[PDB]
């Protein structure tokens, strides 16, 4: 993996050492090249998986998350460069360090063998991260929302690296190579029920679980525009990751562990759901927007079933480019109006015609139309649920219903209906936003014509 | 026919010849434990190093 680290890590002597007005041009050049080399990382075996080295391996499951990750990078640089216009040199290339530094935690965090090598990483991702809010977000309560952020993921974490360390002295590694091959079954008893939820409670707040989300909404409507993308496409998904990862050790336990969870995921999707038709802040709407497709996530990695792995994947990586899409789309209407009011600036497909497009097809594949990779990882999810219990076509049925409502109430509430009079400072669109919106769908919507590659270990 | 020991002598370390057999164990000692195991050949490098858990050396 070392062929992505060095030249990640060199982005940032690039930054510092680049002429004042080039900072924005050589980053987003040089992270675009990175990204083009991460498709070295598709040579993947049907049997075994990509192992480099000692430290890091590349399968099926890290290999699209890797990908998205360094392909997240250049957007990010190109979502934030206009509202840091302001900023003084040295600030903005501490920004863009961040964000550099987020992406070499994250490639490493999706590639490490070794458990505690994964904790570690997962946990340094939380620093750029809080640090991007705190300090570069526009709000008062940005303070709050890096505080509810932080301390939400430590209280699941520190027990996650107590049962991590106990795991590793039991079974002697926590090389996920060896415990694919050492695993033992997990027996019933109350050190194994508490076992079962340190290794896996960190995880569901990162997703998050219903119930343990309200941190999310708080941080998006704090977050500038990079934080968000970055937050809703791969942080959310570490979870999914690790969770995907950590069940290999947990059976059977699982089998009566994860009914509480599946009961708060099933039920939250369409709690969650409902709230977007209410949401007033376009930000919080997609915020919540997320917690109820994440929501089908954790069902589906809960049910372990290959057809719900798969699911799970393509779910992953489809909502990843497509929430981070809106929140692109949802800004830009922001760098006009200065507000996120979603009943404030109506109309807007009168003023910009093509940045309707952009929402038009951002919200179809919101609600998962045929034959998006959105609605193959969902259908995935729906077909195997059934075979857990045929009543859960009722919530996953009226949740397709709900998720329709409220993606196209976003689309005919902002984009339909008359202007808003005295808002008269809606300048055309940039080549910098239709570009940006355009590098996020198209790729999308190409991965419809090979779907394979994002459909993760068990396709 | 005394004559009276000089300055110093009455001071000096003799010795006696004695028939009396020197005594073996006089502090009646029980026997001492037996050391530990010593520890010994030659040092070789920490295999794969330290172990210690994803360090590679
Ligand atoms: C100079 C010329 C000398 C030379 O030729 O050999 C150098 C060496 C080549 O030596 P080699 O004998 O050919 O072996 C190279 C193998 O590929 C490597 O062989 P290896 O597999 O045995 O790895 C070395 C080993 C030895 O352990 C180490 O310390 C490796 C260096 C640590 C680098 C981690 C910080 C980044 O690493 C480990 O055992 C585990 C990795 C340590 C991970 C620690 C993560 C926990 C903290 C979280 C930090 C998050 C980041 O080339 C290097 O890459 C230099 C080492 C890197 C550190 C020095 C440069 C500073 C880079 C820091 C970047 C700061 C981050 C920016 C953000
Ligand atoms: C304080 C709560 C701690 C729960 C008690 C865990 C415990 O102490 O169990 C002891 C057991 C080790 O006993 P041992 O002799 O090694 O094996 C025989 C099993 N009796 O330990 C074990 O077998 C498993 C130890 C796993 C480590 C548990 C980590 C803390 C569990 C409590 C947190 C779980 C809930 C997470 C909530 C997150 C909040 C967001
Ligand atoms: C002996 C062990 C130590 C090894 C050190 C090896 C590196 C030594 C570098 C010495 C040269 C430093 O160079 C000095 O700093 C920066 C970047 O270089 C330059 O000035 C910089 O200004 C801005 C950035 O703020 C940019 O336009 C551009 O990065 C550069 O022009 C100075 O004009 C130069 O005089
Ligand atoms: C959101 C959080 C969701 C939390 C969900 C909580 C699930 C609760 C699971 C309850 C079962 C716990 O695990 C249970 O522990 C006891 C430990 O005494 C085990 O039983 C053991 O102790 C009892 C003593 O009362 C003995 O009678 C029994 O012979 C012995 O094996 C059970 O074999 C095991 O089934």
């Amino acid at each position: 993996m070392l062929k992505y680290i060095i030249p990640t890590i060199m982005l940032m002597p690039l930054t510092w050492l680049s002429k004042n007005n080039m900072i924005w041009v050589n980053s987003t050049a040089h992270s675009l090249l990175i990204s083009f080399t991460s498709l070295l990382l598709m040579n993947q075996f049907g049997d075994n998986s990509l192992n480099f080295s000692l430290l890091f391996f590349s399968d099926s499951l890290s290999t699209p998350l890797l990908i998205l990750t360094m392909w997240l990078l250049p957007l990010m640089l190109m979502a934030s460069q206009h509202h840091l216009s302001k900023e003084n040199l040295t600030r903005k290339k501490l920004f863009i360090t961040m964000l550099i530094s987020l992406q070499l935690f994250l490639i490493m965090t999706f590639t490490a063998m070794e458990l505690i090598l994964f904790y570690i990483l997962f946990e340094a991702t939380l620093v750029p991260t809080l640090i991007i809010i705190t300090r570069w977000g526009n709000q008062t309560e940005r303070l709050n929302a890096g505080l509810y952020f932080l301390f939400y993921t430590l209280a699941g974490s520190l027990p996650l690296l107590v049962a991590l360390i106990y795991i590793q002295n039991t079974v002697g590694s926590l090389n996920f190579l060896m415990l694919q091959y050492w695993v033992q079954p997990v027996h019933n008893s109350w050190s194994n029920v508490f076992m079962w939820l340190a290794c896996m409670m960190a995880f569901m707040v990162k997703m998050p679980l219903y119930g343990l989300h309200l941190w999310l909404p708080k941080a998006h409507v704090e977050a500038p525009i990079a934080g968000s993308m970055v937050l809703a496409a791969v942080l959310l998904k570490l979870g999914g990751y690790g969770m995907l990862r950590i069940t290999l050790i947990l059976n059977p336990m699982t089998d009566f562990m994860a009914y509480p969870f599946i009961m708060l995921s099933l039920w939250g999707m369409i709690m969650t759901s409902s709230i977007c038709l209410r949401q007033t802040d376009l930000k919080s709407l997609i915020a919540y927007s997320s917690v109820s497709h994440m929501a089908l996530v954790i069902v589906a990695i809960l049910i372990q079933t290959p057809w719900s792995y798969m699911g799970a994947t393509a779910l992953m990586i489809a909502h990843g480019l497509t929430s981070s899409m809106l929140f692109c789309l949802a800004n830009s209407n922001y760098e006009r109006i200065h507000s996120r009011t979603m009943i404030l600036a109506r109309g807007l497909q009168t003023l910009l015609p093509l940045m309707a497009t952009w929402w038009l097809l951002a919200s179809l594949t919101n609600l998962a139309l045929p034959p998006t990779i959105n609605l193959i990882g969902e259908l995935f999810v729906v077909m195997s649920t059934f075979s857990w219990s045929n009543i859960t076509i009722i919530l996953m049925g009226v949740n397709m219903v709900i998720t329709a409502l409220y993606s196209l109430y976003m689309l005919i509430m902002t984009q339909r209906g008359k202007y808003t009079y005295h808002i008269n400072n809606i300048s055309p669109s940039f080549t910098r936003e239709n570009a940006l919106m355009s590098l996020h769908i198209l790729p999308l919507l190409l991965l419809t014509l090979n779907p394979k590659i994002i459909l993760g270990p068990l396709y | 026919g005394w004559v009276r020991p000089d300055l110093g002598d009455l001071s000096k370390v003799t010795k006696v010849k004695t028939d009396r057999p020197l005594p073996e164990n006089p502090y009646h000692s029980r026997a001492r434990p037996e050391p530990n195991p010593e520890v010994e050949g030659d040092l070789k490098p920490a295999r794969h190093g330290s172990r210690l858990f994803f360090w590679t050396m």
